[PDB]
């Protein structure tokens, strides 16, 4: 922070020779001058350049030109205004709040002036900067504690050996003394909420909208248990949706607890729609309740809201109609709620309280920028803090890092402000001009070109209503003014299905379009049968955004060449060269196509998971069982009538098939239809096996699953 | 003056500072409380408020408004009342004028 | 102290150099207000005369007096009754069944939270033990380092499970009737 802009020639000694005097004064003091071409590069330098942390500029020259659109930028820009014969207070000037020192050009003045200059930023710096890293940087500048451990002690050790200079010569003395212990008992306490921490969370719970907010440094998998502990007694019954996340699993085997499934709808494509209206009415749930054996009212329910794919819930209906006394909506995708007015009504803390229940977020920061496990919890309502204190206590890290902990408290102070939201305003700009930029090229080019999953027109910045009487998102019998599409989820398209989730002659599987990205070092965010997907950051700039789209027309090129899989794929030729010797790329497409399209694998996949195998008993009682070590391996083939004792998790499509305690049946046969056609179809390509977790091959190449001992 | 009435403070983890009555000193269904200095509230002069014991609980825990009969007698009147840094309680008149609660003798 | 590979020639002279220190500073008794001005400054008034040899003679005579190692030492040789185990006591907990009681009122309660007080460091009574007459020298220590250590500041009492209202009483939790 030290690049300290000049804009000027006045054509007069008295003004010039003072800034020449300044100029040096401050080439002295270890400022670096920068000098804008212009005015309008001024602003542009501004604009893209943070560092650049000071204006020196005659007062009459320039106020009226650039006063207002600075402030625009940043109000905290040191302005140093050098005044003539008719600089003076102005009445128009009383009512503007700015920060302003008034300055004269003189020589010898810069060894006074850069003394305040240097002072007056160090009060601004220390304004904008969280309290606990400054205090960490003064003690890394100050203190003297020797004869003390770690024992690396400020990573001295690492230096005088070649195998761990590696790793301290990358990361250096900073990074080595961050990693401190309780020892530093100034910075306050996390365990008591006290000092600097306390300063954080009400930083954080007014910021987010929270009542109660605590930083949690081991993910939202951890967040879940911290809340589910507290919040699932035994015995009780708990609404869960069905698409849940493991840790819940691990919670209900560690927990006893009777589920009762919320049910999602689904399209043929296989896209997960929302839980309907009726699924959260009292008469809904009590009649579960009564065909649900052993059941009683649901002290607990979880819901993911919103769902993947962008299918926002109307928040003030559910939070309304829901009579549970307990909702957690693990809102993981939409951490970023409060920062657009498209999202009110439609999250969990939008609004005040909720008479009579506890509502939960629990979110993953890390659709943000955070370090990988971290994670909030937002409680809005009650909790028995001493219960919840000694429950967060016990699931506590055994060794906090005290980078991570910051690490989240910096994401939030980047993005805060003005200037973070005009980031992401711009993100939002910029999403939607991609969206033209495809159909351009669409256009542009004869024969087959990608194409965007979206409405026919947007013109409309928002997240767009899907609409029952509209046909391009696929799904059937959709609920209206319910789900919206966020406009930074870009969706592209792959030739191989038609509008109606039936299949076409001529198709490029997806999975091939990656494995030429991953050639060129471009990964794509998410990838389905016939589908990728690309998130426009912050991150995305204009180097990054021609790459791609320029990588994207260089694989439509490739393609249509026919390129030989040795020239085109060199790393997946190397695997097997005789193999692959001289298959063309749009036969590997042809043949893995050709099997989907036998398979029918869209017909097979839909149905395995819109029928439940049985549940014999629960994922608990069975691990009962295993607790005792009465498991048995059996083979896949002979899995009908036996109870299975681990989940199974095929891929595709990435959800659980079957849980402990669950049995297919006769009801539930398509389910080991899939799995056995799964095993069939994965069997051809080397490089494209199959892929169920639960199931083990053996080095003979059959497959074995776990079932409960007779 | 042989009595106050200090309120025995709870913790654990709650948003609000808590508060708790005494275990089983005080278990009558409805107690009242004499007052050391005596203030005009609703256009009387009070000596001893009676409070259903259920309904000072959960004022004591989560606050809000608490109704209390003046003088035992009439009906549950809302009262301007809170709890004291040295663990009293206090009512107030519509001067503001304070007046610690205190419990009867035996 | 621990000699590690961390421990240098500085560092060992300026331990040992300020070991030595110490000694020199305290046999010259100096001004609590000129060796600890930290401290001093928590409070001029109650620190602005005292000499570092009456901080030490003060505290030792404490110890002396409440014979603290005696205390210490029986009140960690018996066990609390185990009522219930600390299991059974969590699934009231579960339930949110839990109140108040003040550290006077304790025997004859089941406790619901362990108390960990300091000194020494370690457990004195877990979730579903009960103080009686067989361990009431638990109590007695309890009490006792509530007493010594309510004279200094700085020099509090600290004992985990137990709450300091603001009004200089303490509280344990116990399971509800």
């Amino acid at each position: 922070m030290n690049v300290i802009a000049i804009l000027n020639h006045m054509g007069v000694y008295f003004k010039e020779e003072p800034i020449r005097e300044l100029h040096r004064a401050l080439e002295r003091l270890n400022f670096q001058i920068v000098y804008p071409n212009d005015r309008d590069d001024l602003l542009k330098l501004i604009e893209n350049n943070a560092r650049l942390c000071g204006v020196i500029f005659d007062w009459d020259k320039y106020n009226l030109e650039l006063c207002e659109e600075i402030s625009k930028m940043n109000e905290n820009l040191p302005l140093y205004a050098f005044a003539n014969t008719y600089s003076t207070l102005d009445v128009s000037l009383n009512d503007l709040r700015l920060q302003i020192s008034f300055f004269e050009y003189a020589l010898g003045a810069a060894e006074d002036i850069a003394n305040k200059i240097k002072q007056t930023t160090d009060e601004y710096i220390n304004t904008i900067l969280p309290p606990l890293t400054k205090a960490l940087f003064k003690y890394v500048r100050e203190g003297k504690y020797t004869f003390c451990t770690p024992g690396h002690m400020g990573g001295t050790a690492f230096q005088k050996s070649p195998v761990g200079s590696l790793f301290y010569d990358f990361f250096g003395p900073n990074t080595m003394k961050s990693d401190i212990s309780i020892s530093v008992s100034e910075l306050g306490s996390l365990l008591d909420h006290s000092g600097p921490h306390k300063e954080a969370e009400q930083y954080i719970a007014r910021v987010f909208n929270a009542d109660r907010s605590y930083m949690v440094t081991n993910g939202t998998s951890t967040a879940n248990k911290i809340v589910g502990m507290y919040s699932a007694p035994a015995g009780s019954t708990i609404l869960i949706d069905r698409n849940c996340h493991k840790s819940l699993t691990h919670l209900m085997m560690m927990s006893d607890v009777t589920p009762i499934y919320f049910r999602p709808t689904r399209n043929a494509y296989g896209i997960l729609g929302g839980i309907p209206q009726s699924e959260f009415q009292h008469a809904t749930i009590a009649k579960r309740v009564k065909e649900t054996p052993n059941a009683t009212w649901p002290v607990h329910a979880v819901i993911t809201n919103s769902t993947y794919d962008g299918l926002l819930y109307n928040t003030d209906f559910i939070k309304k109609t829901l009579d549970v006394k307990s909702i957690h909506f693990d809102s993981a995708w939409v951490p970023y709620t409060n920062f657009s007015p498209i999202y009110e009504g439609k999250c969990g803390m939008s609004g005040g309280r909720v008479e009579g229940k506890v509502i939960y977020e629990t979110q993953s920061t890390h659709l943000l920028a955070a370090f990988s496990q971290a994670s909030m919890i937002h409680v809005k309502g009650d909790v028995n803090e001493e219960t919840f204190n000694e429950a967060y206590m016990m699931h506590t890290t055994t060794s906090p890092h005290y980078g991570i902990v910051a690490s989240t408290e910096t994401a939030a102070a980047m993005m805060k402000g003005n200037a973070g939201k005009r980031l992401i305003n711009g993100s939002i700009e910029r999403a939607i001009k991609f969206r033209k930029e495809i159909k351009r090229l669409r256009t542009e080019s004869d024969g087959w070109f990608f194409d965007v999953w979206q409405p026919d027109h947007i013109d409309t910045t928002e997240c767009w209503p899907l609409r029952s009487d509209s046909t391009w998102h696929g799904f059937k019998n959709i609920d209206n003014e319910h789900m919206y599409l966020d406009p930074i989820k870009v969706t592209l398209l792959t030739p191989g299905m038609e509008k109606d989730g039936t299949m076409s002659d001529f198709g490029i599987p997806a999975s091939i379009v990656a494995k030429y990205l991953d050639e060129h070092g471009i990964v794509v965010e998410k990838t389905g049968p016939y589908n990728l997907l690309f998130l426009f950051s912050i991150g995305i700039d204009k180097t990054k955004a021609l790459s791609l789209l320029r990588a994207l027309t260089d694989f439509k090129r490739a393609f249509d060449l026919n390129l030989r899989v040795k020239n085109m794929l060199p790393s997946l030729y190397r695997e097997d060269p005789e193999f692959y010797e001289n298959m063309r790329i749009q036969e590997l497409a042809q043949n893995i196509h050709k099997l989907i399209v036998h398979h029918n694998l869209p017909d097979l996949m839909y149905r395995a998971f819109e029928v439940l195998p049985t549940m014999v008993m629960t994922p608990y009682a069975a691990f009962q069982k295993e607790l005792h070590g009465m498991t048995e391996e059996v083979y896949l083939d002979e899995m009908v009538g036996r109870i299975n004792a681990n989940m199974i998790l095929p891929y595709p499509p990435g959800v659980p098939l079957v849980m402990p305690g669950e049995m297919i049946t006769e009801e539930s046969r398509p389910v080991l239809e899939f799995l056995q056609m799964l095993c069939e179809i994965g069997a051809h390509y080397p490089g494209f096996e199959t892929d169920i977790h639960g199931a083990y091959r053996q080095a003979d190449g059959r497959y074995t699953v776990k079932v409960l001992k007779e | 003056d042989k009595t106050a009435l200090t309120v025995i403070r709870l913790g654990g983890i709650f948003s609000r500072r808590q508060q708790y009555q005494l275990p089983v000193n005080v278990t009558a269904s409805t107690l009242t409380l004499l007052l050391q200095k005596p203030l005009k509230l609703h256009d009387m002069e009070v000596v001893h408020i009676s409070f259903e014991r259920s309904a000072l609980e959960q004022w004591l825990s989560k606050g809000g408004e608490i109704r209390g009969k003046l003088n035992g007698i009439g009906f549950a009147q809302k009262l301007n009342l809170e709890v004291d840094s040295a663990q009293h309680l206090v009512v107030r008149d519509v001067s503001l004028q304070g007046s610690t609660l205190a419990l009867p003798g035996s």
